[PDB]
């Protein structure tokens, strides 16, 4: 629960936050020490997550592609914006019984 | 019968070249960690450490040259099963070669 | 160059393939599976002393009479005093050049090309003699191996003689227990006593 | 040369000095090898090899079995009874038969054992049966004996400390030791006796008789009926 | 693909002995990252024209609008920064990546947003997964309580109040406190 | 030449030659090889006695088994490699909650890394190893791209989404199983209780 | 050490070196207004590179192998081995056939130290 404080806050930081971060470029200063530092900055630099975990969301694109096999010409998206859009209506609707 | 025809386009002259000119580049410590993705670990890679056991013998000796293949060898004879084929040992590990580059 | 530097030769280091070959062990009883068999060998820098004659042939002539040598005293003379003579006039040439340079200074130095060509006589022979340096090196470490089992000799015989003569003492031969009759020596020679 | 350009096609890395004057010796211990043979097992030793260094933590380890251990248990059979005859002197009453493992039982007391555990060979000189370690505590005490896991760990663990602690000093030692063996089983008895005080006191029969264990160091209270 | 991976073709730094000035876009020519309609790389067919008339770098670059690897903040002998930019004018610039000599390699330079939604992932996948493969073996009674199945449990083995009117040491820790003070009782 | 083995001891004339005795090698020992326990290990030396007589027997009289040639012995250890809880689930936790939480450690420290070219009250809660080493102020942010976007993008977040949602229907429903067999469970201690309660007892 | 005419090459190329260190001081040092002292030092180089090229003479006195015969000195190492080769395994024997023994004769030892044990308790 208290992670889910934690979270909260942080994706309520993410916010427009990220309209000025996706400019955002990491680079080490003059202060950097060069020799044979660099490699865990360069690991710094590595934006890559666990490596079978990103394989899993390759396997989750592939996999949807399996079901897009199963389904060869389906479009959904459009109006799966009122399905989110129906969530957004249910909820109120839940909200005024639970109000009543 | 045909496990040269599982190759998808390989066969090759292969011969004694390319095994020591790589096993040169086994050397470096540095070359431990990339070790560390797919190309080759634990896997079916094993068998390529498990048929490269043949050094030890005679005339396969005498083209070694850099004995760091040779302890990158005792890698192997040792467990590689640890971290040695895992997380051992960073930048260290070279300079664990250094030292022995040092002495 | 590695192309890249990880080798592409990945599946034919797959483990099932030897595992099909332990099936094909009874195979040719009556593919890689022979390819897993040990691979024919680099002939291959076979070639000798490549920087000697053909070196000499880039010019070399006292490296000439250095190859006269391969048949003081012996060989030694030209080793060591044409070897002096070679230093020496080779101070000669550093009159040739320091004795005289303002005049007109770029011939002699041209010279000192002379004197370089002349200095390529030097090297060879003693590289030749520098194998008979490793040979003198494994005759000096030949017998420190020698030195190791003589101190067997050193120190096994002490063991001998010592414990073999102090194997009989006050405790007489170190046998004297006699087995079952030292079941008594804690008593027939201690509670029998009265 | 040719064979070395054939494999010079490869990534900056071999990886050591350009120099090759070893190398140079290591076609000269082709030669060598000419002059070798025996043996097999010699032959990185022809080759001078398998020794580059060892100071790196790495791993090392191999294959050890079996009479290996057991003839070094051999050689404890040796120093051991060898220090015995030696120091020794004292902390009596005593009556040890020392096998393998350093023998200290006792009577209705309780179980002693001694293993060495430092730098091998110091006899005479510093041949006072210095180390040993707390083995397997598994006091022979009749009213209880048995010993499950817990006891073996905090016991013979700050036990064995303090006694390398007793090596850090000035010799005392083992009769330190001595003393907190019988110390600690003999509390032990304390609170079974006053185990069994409570066996009448909280019980049958009747009350008013008792033998509380104070806080205090240790005292049992057989106050009565008044 | 643009972060800490290998790309390295070393014999060209052999024989150029390393970096100089200039020769950093040369190996950095031979890099994907290199642009073609940079004017790094239009200027270099100005080189396949003019040739001469390039000066230095920035001179002829800035001047000149499109992308650029313009040099800033060197760190010899090993790093060079050398960002990309896109010039909309003889005085205007729209820098881009900070492309920089990792050695033998050069990157572009990541967001910190990447990163941290890395992090992020992660962590929470960590929450997740601690959901996964764990929960619900604690199975929940209002009397038994949460509940722990095992075909052996050793290793180890809001109510009520009011009721019926070890120690697994035999005492052994004061046993051992007074071996704390009885080790020095004739000592102290 | 035999003394070529022995030119181990030149080897020795090269090296140490190994620490050799050790107590810590009766250490390693006392976990390598049969059994355990040095004391119990002790009580086993008569029967380590019987290991060196008849367990020993075992000799040389068979077929030299060509099958078993030759690096291919090592195969079988990679088949081995192949073919062969309470704390453990919170132990493996400690794993990934190490992982991820020392990664955001990382995040704190090089962030502060970034944050110390300015305010230097932020620098201050590295991790103990870094200030020791690299100085402050050392990273540095750049202004660049949009920077890119791709499909998966949208995807991903539908299917994830779809996903939990489901997870959360799969949750609902199976924790509804479990309720149910609870109810099922605890249902017949109340009825136990109308036998009790019902009939009048204590309570 | 061995190689030691390397040694002494050492003190030819890199002595030749030295030369070259003798030349840089003639660069502009006349008439801009010691280098007379610098002739004593051109006096010290040669005393110290011609005493180097007397020393190279002596370690030439005495190159390892003056027999100079390989061909032969390899039989040398012929008959070494014809003394070493047979005493390697000799040599070690000696160890087993003295703890073939003595191994024996300590456990006696452990028996009289039982018997020790025997006086340690009247």
């Amino acid at each position: 629960n208290i992670l889910l404080s934690q979270i909260h806050s942080l994706s309520n930081n993410l916010a427009a936050h990220s309209h000025t971060l996706q400019t955002t470029s990491i680079y080490p200063s003059l202060e950097f020490p060069v020799k044979e530092q660099e490699p865990l900055l360069t690991t710094l630099l590595r934006t890559k997550a666990l490596p079978e975990v990103e394989e899993w969301e390759a396997n989750t694109l592939q996999e949807y592609e399996a079901s897009i096999s199963s389904q060869p010409k389906k479009k959904e998206a459009n109006d799966a914006y009122q399905k989110d859009q129906l969530w957004d209506q249910a909820r109120i609707i839940f909200m005024e019984e639970r109000e009543n | 019968e045909t496990k040269w025809l599982l190759s998808k386009v390989p066969d090759d002259k292969s011969r004694f070249e390319i095994e020591l000119e790589f096993v040169q580049m086994l050397s470096n410590p540095w070359y431990l960690n990339f070790l560390a993705q797919h190309k080759y670990f634990e896997d079916e890679a094993f068998l390529q450490y498990l048929e490269y056991m043949e050094y030890w013998r005679e005339p396969e000796y005498v083209k070694f040259i850099i004995y760091p293949t040779c302890l990158h060898m005792l890698t192997l004879l040792k467990n590689p099963q640890f971290r040695n084929d895992i997380s051992r040992a960073d930048l260290s590990k070279q300079v664990n070669d250094e030292i022995y580059y040092e002495w | 160059s590695a192309f890249p530097p990880p080798p592409p030769y990945y599946k034919l280091f797959t483990r099932e393939n030897i595992e099909k070959v332990i099936s094909n062990m009874e195979k040719e009883a009556k593919s890689l599976a022979k390819l897993f068999k040990k691979p024919s060998c680099l002939t291959s820098g076979t070639y000798q002393m490549f920087g000697d004659t053909w070196r000499l042939d880039e010019a070399n002539a006292i490296v000439g009479t250095s190859f006269t040598r391969v048949h003081d005293l012996i060989k030694i003379p030209r080793r060591a005093y044409e070897l002096r003579f070679l230093s020496r006039s080779l101070m000669l040439n550093f009159l040739e050049l320091l004795g005289i340079m303002a005049k007109a200074p770029e011939q002699f130095p041209s010279k000192v090309e002379n004197i370089r060509v002349l200095l390529l006589n030097l090297h060879h022979l003693i590289n030749d003699y520098r194998p008979h340096q490793s040979r003198e090196s494994l005759i000096m470490l030949l017998e420190k191996q020698l030195k190791h089992e003589e101190s067997q000799v050193e120190l096994l015989r002490t063991h001998n003689r010592q414990m073999t003569e102090t194997l009989e003492k006050y405790k007489s031969l170190d046998f004297n227990m006699e087995k079952e009759g030292d079941v008594i020596q804690q008593l027939k020679s201690s509670i029998k006593k009265p | 040369f040719l064979q070395g350009q054939k494999f010079c096609f490869q990534n900056l890395v071999h990886v050591l000095q350009d120099i090759r004057y070893q190398l140079s010796f290591a076609r000269l211990r082709n030669s060598d090898l000419v002059t070798a043979l025996d043996i097999l097992s010699t032959g990185t030793s022809l080759r001078l090899a398998n020794a580059p260094t060892s100071k790196l933590y790495m791993l090392s380890e191999s294959p050890l079995s079996t009479k290996q251990i057991l003839q070094t248990l051999h050689a404890l059979n040796m120093l051991i009874r060898i220090r015995l005859s030696l120091y020794e002197i004292i902390p009596t009453p005593f009556q040890h038969f020392t096998i393998a493992n350093g023998r200290c039982t006792f009577t209705v007391p309780n179980e002693f054992s001694v293993s060495l555990t430092t730098n091998s060979q110091d006899p005479k000189s510093t041949g006072i049966s210095f180390q040993w370690i707390v083995v397997d505590f598994q006091f022979h005490l009749p009213d209880f004996s048995s010993t499950p896991a817990k006891y073996r760990v905090f016991i013979e663990l700050h036990l064995n400390e303090e006694i390398a602690a007793a090596f850090v000093l000035q010799k005392p030692i083992l009769p330190l030791i001595y003393n907190i063996l019988h110390k600690f089983c003999l509390y032990q008895r304390l609170n079974l006796l006053s185990q069994q005080t409570f066996q009448l006191s909280r019980e049958s029969w009747l009350g008013h008789l008792r033998g509380v264990y104070d806080e205090k160091p240790p005292r049992l209270r057989l106050y009565y009926w008044p | 693909d643009l972060t800490s991976i290998q790309w390295r073709m070393p014999e060209w730094v052999q024989s150029m002995g390393g970096l100089r000035t200039e020769n950093v876009l040369e190996y950095f020519s031979q890099s994907p990252f290199y642009s073609h309609k940079s004017n790094n790389e239009m200027l270099k067919m100005q080189s396949q024209f003019n040739a001469l008339d390039l000066g230095d770098l920035n001179s002829q670059l800035k001047r000149l609008t499109g992308i650029q690897f313009v040099i800033i903040h060197e760190r010899p002998p090993f790093l060079w920064v050398i960002q990309k930019q896109n010039r909309l004018n003889e005085n205007e610039v729209k820098p881009l990546t900070v492309y920089f000599v990792c050695n033998e390699n050069i990157y572009m330079a990541p967001n910190a947003y990447t990163l941290l939604a890395t992090r992020m992932l992660n962590a929470t996948y960590c929450f997740q997964k601690a959901l996964t493969k764990i929960e619900k073996f604690p199975q929940y009674n209002p009397q038994e309580g949460y509940t722990y199945p095992k075909l052996s449990n050793d290793n180890l083995e809001e109510n009520k109040n009011q009721s019926i009117e070890p120690e697994d040491f035999s005492v052994v820790r004061a046993f051992m406190q007074s071996l704390h003070s009885s080790k020095e009782a004739p000592d102290v | 030449d035999a003394d070529i083995s022995s030119l181990s001891l030149s080897l020795d004339p090269e090296i140490i030659g190994g620490q050799n005795n050790f107590l810590e090698n009766n250490l390693q020992q006392i976990f390598q090889k049969i059994i355990q326990e040095r004391g119990p290990f002790r009580d086993l030396k008569e029967e380590d006695l019987q290991k060196e007589l008849q367990k020993e027997s075992i000799k040389d009289e068979s077929s030299a088994k060509s099958s078993e040639t030759e690096n291919v012995l090592e195969f079988a250890t990679l088949d081995s490699k192949r073919n062969v809880d309470s704390q453990a689930y919170k132990k493996e936790l400690i794993e990934q909650i190490m992982i991820a939480q020392t990664e955001c450690s990382l995040a704190l420290d090089m962030t502060s890394l970034l944050l110390s070219k300015f305010k230097e009250n932020s620098i201050e809660t590295i991790s103990p190893f870094l200030k020791s080493t690299v100085p402050p102020s050392s990273l540095q942010f750049s202004r660049s791209q949009p920077p890119e976007s791709k499909e998966s993008d949208a995807t991903l977040a539908k299917c994830w989404k779809e996903k939990s949602l489901t997870s959360s229907c799969k949750f609902l429903f199976e924790a509804k199983e479990r309720l149910t067999s609870v109810v099922e469970t605890e249902h017949e201690y109340y009825t136990e209780l109308v036998k009790v309660k019902e009939a009048s007892w204590p309570l | 050490m061995a190689c030691r005419c390397t040694q002494l090459q050492d003190t030819i190329d890199e002595v030749a070196t030295q030369f070259y260190s003798s030349i840089h001081y003639l660069s502009s040092h006349h008439d801009f207004v010691s280098a007379e002292e610098l002739q004593f030092a051109q006096r010290d180089l040669a005393k110290d590179l011609v005493t180097k090229f007397m020393q190279i003479d002596t370690l030439i006195n005495q190159l390892p192998g003056i027999s100079t015969a390989p061909k032969h000195q390899l039989e040398k190492i012929k008959k070494l081995q014809n003394s070493i080769e047979e005493k390697q395994l000799e040599r070690k024997s000696l160890e087993s056939e003295n703890e073939d023994l003595k191994l024996q004769l300590a456990k006696r030892i452990e028996t009289f130290g039982r018997l020790s044990c025997v006086l340690f308790q009247p």
